RNA sequence: GGGGACUCGUGAGAGACUGCCGGGGUCAACUCGGAGGAAGGUGGGGAUGACGUCAAGUCAUCAUGCCCCUUAUGUCCAGGGCUUCACACAUGCUACAAUGGCCGGUACAAAGGGCUGCGAUGCCGCGAGGUUAAGCGAAUCCUUAAAAGCCGGUCUCAGUUCGGAUCGGGGUCUGCAACUCGACCCCGUGAAGUCGGAGUCGCUAGUAAUCGCAGAUCAGCAACGCUGCGGUGAAUACGUUCC
């Protein structure tokens, strides 16, 4: 009975299947450099697991979609931190203070009619 | 055997499921076999007008038309089902398909 | 190096060198280039004297270059004109004559502000 | 609108690329929508009404 | 009509009223509204009244008008210079 | 805001620097949210810097930071039919940011031609005390020695 | 094929109430800080406009009291106009470039539309497009290639390989019809513009800034308007002297 978790972070979704292993990312048959070239997404993802502990083991491979490349990193590492949390219950706190278990609420505000945007107006114009 | 699809459509919740599962549901005791209704994605058309009759433009407001569908089931083409099935008539504010 | 007019700025790639013809744009480059057989990364200062003299003889064999292209040009403008349509008479009045808005604008077919 | 042109809007014209919607309740030739083939006004009392199945106010 | 799969367009009453004059005569002026029809290569020296909305221009088809409209000859609008 | 301070928001550190500095450099540059292009330059200017001079990248940065950050600010008020400038203390992280700001600012607008070589230049000069970031931090504390009589 | 694991779809529920703890406070309202929680004090956003004001707007949505026309101020039609242009104002879009332009390769969305319709595939065309035609009243077919992004190459600060107005030629499509007065495509043309006076506007977080996508109206005209959708994603707030 495989650790199967969710995290979603803007409106991507991810599933993992956090299992025993080397260490090691397979995202849709890519690599973590293959995936997220960015050095501050490869850093988002497996912050979790390296905020405490541990910390280059037990690979991960996960289904991604939704959203773009930094809202999928997120809904990575959210996924990662509820997978730990299942898989070792020990170590909750640490994550919870770290902050990693948040699903972060924080979508695009809808356009509004009358403005531009969500809260951009446009030029007022007195006289 | 797997022929039979039903199509239920209709503009409001509260109305298609009980329509669904307490009416077409009478197969059950006739000996059918039914999947259950099966939610479909609800629709949602939009329409966006001005309030004023004239000059106001900034003042609007919007309104929905929602479609919900489901019960897909694949109950069996018996003949003595079918019976029931063709002579139970339902609400008007719920449309039914037969594929 | 000169093919009509000098057409050798101080180091410039060929197809962008060769733009600088009156009648010749980036396409019109491009395929001259194809078809003669020079590289289109390539200086207009290391260009050969034969290499110039392929792509002379082919912008006249297909192409219309500085001189008569521009004399067809007003040719047909002034046959506009005279002929006594509409566009030819936005032409004399010096407004714009594809059906334009000059209410607020036409600041380019008329020139800067006059201000009453 | 005027009944005259009520009238010609209903009927066949001429060149069918001459056709053109008006309001079915009211008779407006503007903002007609396909759906209900009212104006947009008729659309708002009659929603409000609810003579307009399936139709309600939207919010999100 | 303005696409390489249909021709020219030129109104029907206009054709048949230069086709049964020109085989004998060029035929004085023909009023006219039909201002959307173009010029083709047969109405050559004949001259039409064309409508601008008021009144009728005679317009003298000589050699070069044989691809524009009978409107282009008819200008609609007045505009004189402000001052 | 009228009612009281409001919640500043956390950087996290850079992972090739593991710095919050060169993170706060990295929003300074960063236009259009183009984060990846900003960081981008960043980093090519660190290694230009580092390629030129030999030290760590971080070490010539806070060096060139701590020229560039000045002490005393020159907020302007109004007190009866004049108004005029009033020299008052900066707080230390409004001097970063400050420093930060003009740093960027004034390598945008250098004679070079890359971005990353600007600000590899502007940052080596400020290291060394030369640049118009200096003249700035230097012209602001001249002009809030030459008020302190309006010290209220 | 199959499976009920994961997501998702759509139904019913739980959950957030200062509920618990510490301090403050007439022991009261309430406030400051913790714990646990996805979320903590109105979680974010929407819908929702009291009594009234401006003789505010609308007799051109509609309705309507009085007044007025009735071979015309009614009604039909064809052309024209509503698109004018010495100027002025207002709201926008595109730019003035290297945090860029161009070329090549390549990754990641949401929300919607479709039978008088969407046209997958194939063939023709540089292209707009043409033709045949599978499937699809649709979570199953088309729309569907998102673009910024990432990698590589080139340009090397020039009114330029920036900018794309204007004008010349040739075309596609819709439509009875494209002159006045349609959009789009191709070749050529390559203007002003090098960051904008006095002044003035929006925005406190998934906001501003920037990038694409969709819909309504619609034969065509919306990739500059409007209404929405997602992608990337900041800087600041000392404080209430002044406006
Ligand atoms: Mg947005
Ligand atoms: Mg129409
Ligand atoms: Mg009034
Ligand atoms: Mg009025
Ligand atoms: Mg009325
Ligand atoms: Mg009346
Ligand atoms: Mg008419
Ligand atoms: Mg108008
Ligand atoms: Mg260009
Ligand atoms: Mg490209
Ligand atoms: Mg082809
Ligand atoms: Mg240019
Ligand atoms: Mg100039
Ligand atoms: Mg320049
Ligand atoms: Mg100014
Ligand atoms: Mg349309
Ligand atoms: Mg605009
Ligand atoms: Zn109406």
């Amino acid at each position: 009975r495989p650790i199967q978790t969710v995290g979603r972070r803007k409106e991507a979704v991810v599933r993992v299947r956090l299992v025993p292993g080397t260490g090691k990312f397979d995202l849709n048959g890519r690599s973590l450099e293959d995936y997220f070239p960015n050095k501050v997404h490869q850093q988002l993802i497996k912050a979790p697991l390296v905020t405490v502990d541990r910390v280059e083991s037990f690979d991960i491979f996960a289904h991604l979609g939704g959203g773009g490349p930094s809202g999928q990193a997120g809904a990575l590492r959210l996924g990662i931190a509820r997978a730990l949390i299942l898989v070792s219950p020990e170590d909750r706190p640490a994550l919870k203070k770290a902050g990693f278990l948040t699903r972060d609420p924080r979508a695009t505000e809808r356009k509004k009619y009358g403005l531009k945007k969500a809260r951009k107006a446009p030029q007022y114009s007195k006289r | 055997g797997q022929k039979i699809r039903i199509r239920l459509k209709a503009y409001d919740h509260e109305a298609i499921d009980a329509s669904a599962r307490k009416i077409v549901e009478t197969v059950v005791r006739t000996g059918a076999s039914v999947v259950g209704p099966v939610p479909l994605p609800t629709e949602k058309n939009v329409y966006c007008v001005i309030r004023s009759p004239h000059k106001y433009k900034d003042s609007r407001e919007h309104f929905e038309m929602r479609t919900h569908k489901r019960l897909i089931d694949i109950i069996d083409p018996t003949p003595k089902t079918v019976d029931a099935l063709m002579r139970i008539d339902l609400p008007a504010s719920v449309d039914v398909n037969i594929q | 190096a000169r093919l009509v007019g000098v057409d050798l700025p101080r180091d410039k790639r060929m197809e962008v060198a060769l733009t600088y013809i009156f009648g010749i744009g980036r396409t019109r480059s491009n395929e001259i280039l194809a078809a003669t057989g020079i590289d289109r990364d390539l200086r207009t200062r290391d260009l050969t004297e034969e290499q110039l003299i392929h792509l002379r003889d082919y912008i006249e064999a297909n192409l219309k270059v500085e001189g008569d292209l521009r004399r067809e040009v007003q040719a047909d403008i002034r046959r506009k004109i005279e002929i006594g349509c509409y566009q030819g008479l936005r032409h004399r009045r010096g407004m714009p004559v594809r059906g334009q808005r000059t209410k607020t604008n036409a600041r380019t077919r008329k020139g800067p502000k006059r201000t009453i | 609108a005027k009944k005259a042109l009520v009238n010609k809007a209903a009927g066949k014209p001429r060149f069918a690329v001459r056709a053109y919607t008006r309001c079915s309740k009211c008779g407006r030739p503007r903002a007609v929508y396909r759906k209900f083939g009212l104006c947009r006004i008729c659309l708002r009392e009659m929603a409000h009404a609810g003579e307009l199945p399936g139709v309600q106010k939207s919010s999100w | 009509p303005r696409s390489l799969k249909k021709g020219p367009f030129v109104d029907e009453h206009l054709l048949k009223k230069v086709d049964v004059q020109n085989e004998k005569n060029t035929k004085q002026v023909i009023k006219t509204w039909s201002r959307r029809s173009t010029i083709i290569p047969d109405f050559i020296g004949h001259t039409f009244a064309v409508h601008d909305g008021r009144k009728h221009v005679p317009v003298f088809v000589t050699e070069s008008m044989v691809g524009h409209k009978l409107g282009e000859f008819a200008p609609t609008r007045t505009f004189k210079g402000h001052i | 805001p009228r009612k009281g301070p409001a919640p500043k928001r956390p950087l996290v550190n850079d992972p090739v620097y593991g710095s919050q500095l060169v993170t706060q450099l990295v929003n300074k540059v960063l236009l259009k949210g183009k984060k990846s292009l900003a960081e981008r330059i960043v980093y090519g200017a660190l290694e230009q810097a580092r390629d030129k001079t030999g030290t760590d990248p971080v070490i010539t940065l806070k060096r060139a930071l701590d020229n560039v950050k000045p002490a005393l600010e020159v907020r302007s008020r109004r007190v009866g039919g004049a108004t005029y400038q009033v020299p008052v203390e900066v707080r230390p992280d409004r001097s970063t940011t400050l420093a930060l700001r003009w740093l960027v600012g004034y390598s945008r607008q250098r004679r070079e031609k890359t971005m990353i070589e600007r600000l590899a230049n502007e940052i080596l000069d400020a290291s060394n005390g030369l640049g118009a970031s200096v003249k700035r931090r230097e012209d602001t504390h001249k002009m809030a020695e030459a008020n302190r009589a309006f010290a209220h």
